[PDB]
């Protein structure tokens, strides 16, 4: 009875800002972990960050910076912004959410 | 728990005169063959006091509630330790830190809470009659407590329960004093063999106990225990027994004293 | 919701006990489950508490490793288990249940209570009871009134359901506990309250049951001939 | 009793301990070379035992070796913002050290839980114990353990087959608290050895006087401490060793 | 700081045999292993979680059973519906992921 | 325990009593608060009041407590007739790592016309003889629980063995009956000439002696 919609990819140059866009339907982005994870195509998984029920957040060593999470309780939707992009950024994504150590649920990729 | 008591006669204070008494220790400063003034609160010289009366043989009970100004002299010819301790406080209602003073017969407890206080406390000690003895039951000082941070026990004295009606064997003196908020008891056992009209004999009084409590104590009370035994029917409505007591009250005065020191650095005499 | 536990209970002085603490009316849904057990004469003491979501337990530093207690999600019920039982555990337990807060205090309180569990200690056996008649003498029948009754005698446990010609009699029953002796053995006394003039016409008889025992005597009562 | 507990308290259920009425020192406490954490802000070791506060707490609760620094209140995660908060201006600092023979048994140690789920920022110095089931859906949650509804307490696996990182490590965090009150802890004073016959200078609870100390003949009476001569000036002090 | 690798890259199996698919770590971890099963085209999807537990959607012909270091998924029967590939992912304190290499099962 | 709480307190229906609870600063003085419970003698122990400041659904508003440093009190406004329970406080202790409950206080709030003991005793019968076992019964009616004490003489030397003191019940007229027991044996039944129970009461003293003979 879980399901994410995943929107705002395209393309666009390494020196741009795009908005992505995640939604639960039945979920609400202010009580559960959610994970940021990137695919690269050809390769295997790899996490990206994480977020928390509250205001905190986490990114691995290779994506420290260049990374902001802001979730909107308005419309029940994930915002993430990127500033800056490098030339390995192309990869797949599926916003998800999960609980401690583990996540069960997924989404969709654009 | 307290209980009130019913109307009887007795007996109105006299007054007597104190004959060098009522000096102590100013200071915890060793001074050996000088003659140093100071100026502090002390019992004047030759000065009326109020003689309160505690024998049996009648039915003197008198604890009034004294007003205690800047120094107070407690002096007691005690024999059979009759009067155990006092209570001291401001209004008395539950309000304000309250002192108690108790020397039972395992050790001295000085606890300073909001203890309450009734019309007028004392310790009674029944007769057993199996034991040839006698042993404190009546424990009536206080009702109940809510809360107190303060709680200090002295070193532990042996009390004898027994009262006679001899004549008196010891003389025991009681300073208490109040400066900064610091609380100064003065005391010293004296052996002597009389009643009333005490010598002239000098008998300086070395500090005892020394507390930091934030108190203001505008009036005390002293104690009085009666005894229990089988010529009273055992009710403490109006017949008790109370020994042979006498105790005084002196008020201590601003007054420049000179003090005499000796080669081993005790005070010998003093000069007001 | 209101949870049951087990009726009374009577071992040895060396056995272990076993009780549980059942729920009515609805499970434990994810509060702690603990037991706390009172003392006549004395406080009440923890010895341990049971996570029934994650079957773990947090037992107290006072109690060794000789207790083990369990949790049962399928049953929704709280399992107990003391072995090394002794004659000091004589107390009765409770189970109780904590209803925790988020605030600087953070003190388990215990919101619901279980009805109570009746254990203790005995290392006499099983024995047949003895009663025998008691009846006034002509000294004690100085009025219109007159006072007679059943005695117990070497009986155990101490609760027997006592009635007068089956229930007939309500005015002037009364009922008395037991006492200890040197040996463990219990006692109770019954007396009522019965005009002279009923004594010729009406024979007072007492119906003793004892439910652990399987036994049920019926005993008459007459007045003495020598006074 | 805190330090060499039989049993460690939990992380969500920390015990907190007060002690007072006595003084404390930390040089005992310092070469017991058993501690691998010992970083401090705002206070320094060799001035802890000149100034003192009003009282001391302690706090006991078990974690593994990754969140010994995410005691530090400048950070974020499941223990520094579900478990225990600390304030920016908090005053000492998290001991620390390794348990790897306690704590372990043959099979996995679930004895201790930690929160993992709360839907607001705890506050500082707050103590949580909830045994609520947690939701996230929107659907209201009687209790009942089904989809979108888990026990917010998650149970730690100590092994003893982890790593360094993942070791379970005892973990006692001191919190020192200074008010306008009297301060009733604090820490012991210096004791040096006494030198007669020298010109010295010492510090005997009422003067700093400078000169030889002599062995007298003249006695004191138990109850005084100084002493003084005709000309009104200390030439006598008792030693209260 | 943790790597996960896994051993078998690409294994070729029939109906009736088991894939053993194991995964290592650097550092010991303490069942807390997730698997998962990701299609081409489809978005990846949870098989097992702690190293123990079954998943309800997950048909229970899946199996996993490791303590500290050394993990397997073994199946009892293979089914040509799950050809996919498998990674074993283990999380961090501060909830920091970590996805391994993907091992693909393919037909003889 | 590690918690201090009075042994019985005192009051009037229709003045104040507060009950303080203090316990060590490992468990009251630290940031644990309490929890006040209420145990009537006959039912369950049952919730009373959490959190020092809320009340439960079905508490009346006259139970409200209040804390202060280390110690912990009560406000009472007014006492009933069904306020006769014991009460204790709970803490959560360091030290121990657990919950302790409080020493526990009496509050006993009642008042009988207590009168002159009236004392029976009842011989045995001929039937107890062959038991090979002597018991005497002393039951006294309408008297007080206090100076509950009672003596057995044989006229010549008391009686030390088989003496005991039961707990009265109470009746249904706001009474209370209890009995004594002691045990002998035939054997030295008929060697002494008379028995008696003697029960001391507020200095009043009533003699019953049988004649077995
Ligand atoms: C002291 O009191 C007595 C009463 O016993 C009185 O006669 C005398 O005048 C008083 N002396 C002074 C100085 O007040
Ligand atoms: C003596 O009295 C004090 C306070 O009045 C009390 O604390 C102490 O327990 C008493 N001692 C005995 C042996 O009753
Ligand atoms: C004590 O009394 C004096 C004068 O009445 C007043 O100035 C002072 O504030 C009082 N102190 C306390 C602690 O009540
Ligand atoms: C004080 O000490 C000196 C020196 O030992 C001694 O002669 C004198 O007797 C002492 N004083 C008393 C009152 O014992
Ligand atoms: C604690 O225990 C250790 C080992 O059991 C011992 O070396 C140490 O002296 C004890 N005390 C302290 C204060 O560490
Ligand atoms: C101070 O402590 C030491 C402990 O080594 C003891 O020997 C000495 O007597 C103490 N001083 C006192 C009690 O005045
Ligand atoms: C003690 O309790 C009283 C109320 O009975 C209160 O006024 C007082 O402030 C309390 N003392 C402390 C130190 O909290």
């Amino acid at each position: 009875e879980v399901q994410l919609v995943e929107s705002g990819g395209g393309l666009i140059q390494p020196g741009g800002s795009l908005r992505l866009s995640c939604a639960a339907s039945g979920l609400t982005v202010s009580s559960n972990y959610m994970h940021w994870v990137r695919q690269a195509p050809g390769k295997g998984l790899e996490w990206v960050s994480v977020l928390y029920a509250g205001g905190s957040a986490f990114y691995a060593d290779s994506v420290k910076g260049r990374f902001t999470i802001s979730r909107n309780n308005s419309k029940n939707t994930l915002y993430l912004q990127m500033n800056s992009l490098r030339a390995e950024d192309t990869a797949i994504y599926y916003c998800a959410r999960g609980l401690g150590d583990y996540l069960d649920s997924w989404g969709q990729g654009t | 728990q307290c209980v009130n008591l019913t109307t009887r006669t007795q007996l109105p204070p006299a007054y007597t005169n104190s004959f060098t008494r009522g000096v102590y220790y100013p200071d915890k400063v060793f001074r050996s063959s000088v003659l140093h003034s100071t100026q502090d609160l002390f019992l004047p010289f030759f000065s009326n006091v109020t003689w309160f009366h505690a024998i049996h043989v009648t039915k003197r009970f008198d604890n009034p509630v004294l007003p205690f100004n800047d120094g107070v002299y407690f002096a007691s010819t005690e024999k059979s330790n009759i009067i155990r301790g006092w209570i001291f406080g401001t209004t008395l209602d539950s309000k304000t830190q309250s002192l108690l003073i108790v020397n039972n017969a395992t050790n001295v407890v000085i606890k300073v809470c909001e203890f309450q206080f009734c019309n007028d406390p004392f310790l009674g000690v029944y007769y057993h009659k199996n034991n040839k003895s006698w042993m404190e039951s009546e424990f009536r000082v206080y009702s109940s407590a809510n809360n107190c941070t303060f709680e200090y026990v002295s070193q532990p004295f042996l009390m004898d329960l027994e009262g006679k009606q001899g004549n008196f064997k010891n003389l025991r003196e009681f300073v208490f004093k109040n400066i900064d908020g610091y609380f100064k008891i003065y005391s010293k056992h004296t052996p002597i063999n009389l009643v009333r009209d005490l010598p002239q004999g000098f008998s300086a009084l070395e500090p005892l106990v020394d507390l930091p409590i934030g108190i203001n104590i505008t009036r005390f009370q002293t104690l009085l225990a009666l005894h229990r035994s089988y010529l009273t029917p055992g009710d403490s409505s109006s017949g008790w027994t109370a020994g042979a007591a006498a105790y005084y009250v002196g008020y201590l005065q601003p007054r420049t004293f000179l003090l005499k020191y000796n080669e081993n650095g005790t005070i010998t005499d003093a000069v007001d | 919701v209101q949870l049951v536990e087990s009726g009374a209970e009577v071992k040895k002085p060396g056995s272990s006990v076993k009780v549980s603490c059942k729920a009515s009316g609805g499970t434990f849904s994810s509060y702690a489950i603990s037991w706390v057990r009172q003392a006549p004469g004395q406080g009440l003491e923890w010895m341990g508490g049971i996570i029934p979501i994650l079957g773990i337990a947090n037992y107290a530093q006072k109690f060794q490793g000789r207790v083990t207690i369990t949790a049962d999600k399928s049953t929704s019920t709280a399992y107990m288990e003391l072995s090394s039982l002794r004659s000091e555990d004589t107390a009765v337990y409770y189970c109780a249940r904590e209803n925790g807060y988020s605030g600087y205090g953070a003190a388990a309180n215990f919101d619901l209570w279980g009805r109570g569990t009746l254990v203790t200690v005995s290392s006499a056996s099983t024995k047949g009871p003895s009663v025998f008649p008691l009846a006034p003498s002509s000294k004690s029948t100085s009025g219109g009134t007159a006072a007679l009754g059943c005695l117990v005698k070497d009986y155990f446990p101490e609760p027997v359901t006592v009635s007068w010609n089956s229930g007939a009699l309500t005015s002037g029953v009364h009922t008395f506990p037991a006492v200890l002796q040197s040996s463990g053995l219990y006692s109770l006394s019954s007396v009522v309250t019965v005009p002279s003039s009923s004594l010729g016409t009406q024979t007072y008889i007492c119906n003793v049951n004892h439910k652990p025992s399987n036994t049920k005597v019926d005993k008459k009562v007459e007045p003495k001939s020598c006074d | 009793e805190v330090f060499n507990a039989t049993r460690f308290a939990s992380v969500y259920a920390w015990n907190r301990k007060r002690i007072s009425n006595c003084v404390a020192d930390y040089s005992v406490l310092y070469n017991s070379a058993s501690f691998s954490t010992f970083k401090c802000y705002g206070v320094s070791p060799t001035k802890l035992n000149d100034l003192c506060f009003t009282n001391v707490y302690a706090d006991s609760f078990v974690i593994r070796g990754d969140e010994v620094r995410q005691i530090a209140p400048g950070q974020t995660g499941k223990i520094a913002d579900y478990n225990y908060k600390l304030p920016d201006d908090f005053t000492g600092c998290v001991i620390a050290w390794n348990s790897n023979n306690l704590d372990s048994k043959v099979g996995g140690n679930y004895n201790y839980l930690y929160r993992l789920f709360r839907k607001s920022n705890l506050k500082p110095f707050e103590r949580d114990i909830s045994t609520e089931i947690y939701q996230a859906g929107s659907t209201p949650c009687n209790g009942v353990e089904g989809f979108n509804c888990y026990f917010p307490l998650q149970s730690y696996g100590f092994q003893p087959t982890n790593g360094v990182g993942y070791q379970p490590y005892r973990v006692v965090v001191l919190s020192f608290e200074l008010l306008h009150a009297p301060a009733t802890v604090c820490g012991p004073k210096k004791s040096t050895n006494l030198v007669k016959n020298k010109c010295v200078n010492f510090n005997f609870n009422g003067l700093t006087g400078t000169g030889v100390l002599t062995e007298s003949n003249k006695k004191f009476l138990p109850f005084q401490q100084f002493g003084r001569d005709i000309a009104d000036t200390t030439d006598a002090v008792r030693d209260p060793q | 700081d943790i790597q996960m690798t896994q051993s078998p890259s690409s294994v070729s199996a029939s109906v009736g045999d088991r894939v053993t698919i194991t995964c290592r770590a650097s550092q010991g971890i303490g069942s807390w292993l997730a698997w998962y099963q990701q299609k081409p085209g489809k978005a990846p999807q949870l098989l097992i979680y702690a190293a123990s537990t079954l998943q309800s959607g997950v048909p229970p012909r899946f199996s996993g059973s490791g303590s500290g270091t050394d993990f397997t998924l073994t199946i009892t029967s293979l089914q040509p519906e799950d050809f996919a590939s498998y990674y074993c992912q283990q999380a961090n304190s501060v909830l920091a992921l970590t996805f391994g290499g993907g091992t693909k099962v393919e037909i003889k | 325990s590690v918690l201090t709480q009075p042994p019985s307190v005192s009051g009037a229906p229709g003045q104040r009593v507060t009950i303080s609870c203090t316990g060590s600063s490992s468990n009251i003085g630290a940031g644990y608060d309490v929890h006040w419970y209420q145990q009537l003698p006959g039912t369950a122990p049952k919730l009373l009041i959490y959190g020092n400041s809320n009340r439960p659904s079905g508490v009346p508003d006259r139970f409200s407590g209040s804390k202060s440093g280390t110690s912990a009190s009560l406000a009472i406004t007014g006492l009933q007739a069904e306020d006769e329970a014991d009460y204790y406080c709970q803490s959560y202790d360091s030290s121990l790592s657990g919950s302790v409950f409080g020493g526990g206080t009496k509050l006993t709030v009642l008042g009988q016309p207590k009168a002159a003991p009236s004392v029976t005793l009842f011989p045995p019968s001929s039937e107890e003889l062959q038991a090979n076992k002597a018991t005497l019964v002393c039951l006294i009616s309408d008297f007080y629980p206090g100076a509950v004490t009672v003596a057995w003489k044989a006229d010549s030397s008391p009686v030390k063995a088989g003496v005991e003191t039961t707990t009265p019940s109470k009746q249904s007229n706001n009474k209370y009956a209890a009995s004594s027991y002691l045990s002998l044996t035939p054997e030295q039944w008929k060697s002494h000439r008379s028995y008696s129970c003697q029960v001391t009461h507020e200095g009043s003293t009533v003699e019953k002696t049988v004649a077995p003979t």
